[PDB]
């Protein structure tokens, strides 16, 4: 096409998804790790991980208020894991890159999975 | 703006 | 903080997002131009569009599940900026400007309106 | 992957 493009568009739009995140505005699930809670938008979850995204296109778990994970999850795993989703940021570290790793394993965010195998990889 |  | 930051995320979550439009997964509001129908997700009306932003807070309006538009908004310039909205790519032809950029103002979408105005300056 |  003949289309003009703005380039921070993206950027902008994930940028006040987070902000309506932030104020609980919007939000339709509850995402049950442990005994923790997340609440987030189910697009966001799907257009992130391969794991919701088959979770909220099933007839009868795309009505569920409430998810719960797996109880091999770790919390702060999931919650590295959710600011990354609205934010494009991770925060990786020596202390937590096991359980982020495993985490996005099971969530099916393989550029996660993959940063995570190469800095393991750079330490060994 | 650019072009795509 | 000692994040790092995957660069296209941004613009993968957005193509995904679009992907749920075009086969109309979890849209949540029915948009009604005139004798037009057009399926959106609230959440991300409100990232694009301080019109959509101010209906979807308000405490009545954030639970209809049809809004119906000004009878002076063209269709058509709704759809290239529906469009825009999912994609970040802007259809702006001589032909259309007009409706676009009137289209832009009501629904409060700054950039669109800047761009529109700087086209439109080039060709008188 | 950047240092943002
Ligand atoms: O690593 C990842 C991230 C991700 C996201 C989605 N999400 C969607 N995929 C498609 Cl094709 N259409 C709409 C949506 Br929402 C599917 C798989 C994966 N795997
Ligand atoms: O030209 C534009 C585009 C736009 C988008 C929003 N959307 C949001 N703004 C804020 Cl501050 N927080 C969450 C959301 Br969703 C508000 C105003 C405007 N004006
Ligand atoms: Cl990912
Ligand atoms: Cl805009």
């Amino acid at each position: 096409d003949s289309c003009i493009q703005f380039t921070r568009h993206a950027s902008d739009v994930l940028l006040n998804l987070n902000r309506l995140r932030s104020r609980d505005i919007l939000t339709d699930v509850v995402i049950v790790v442990s005994r923790e809670q997340f609440r987030a938008h189910k697009t966001v979850l799907m257009a992130c991980s391969g794991l919701f995204y088959s979770i909220f296109t099933d007839q009868l778990k795309c009505n569920l208020s409430v998810i719960n994970l797996d109880p091999e999850i770790n919390p702060e795993g999931f919650c590295i894991l959710l600011d990354f989703m609205y934010t494009s940021r991770l925060n990786l570290r020596e202390g937590n890159i096991m359980a982020v790793m495993a985490t996005a394993m099971y969530l099916q965010m393989e550029h996660v999975v993959d940063t995570c195998r190469k800095f393991i990889k750079a330490s060994e | 703006w650019v072009i795509p």
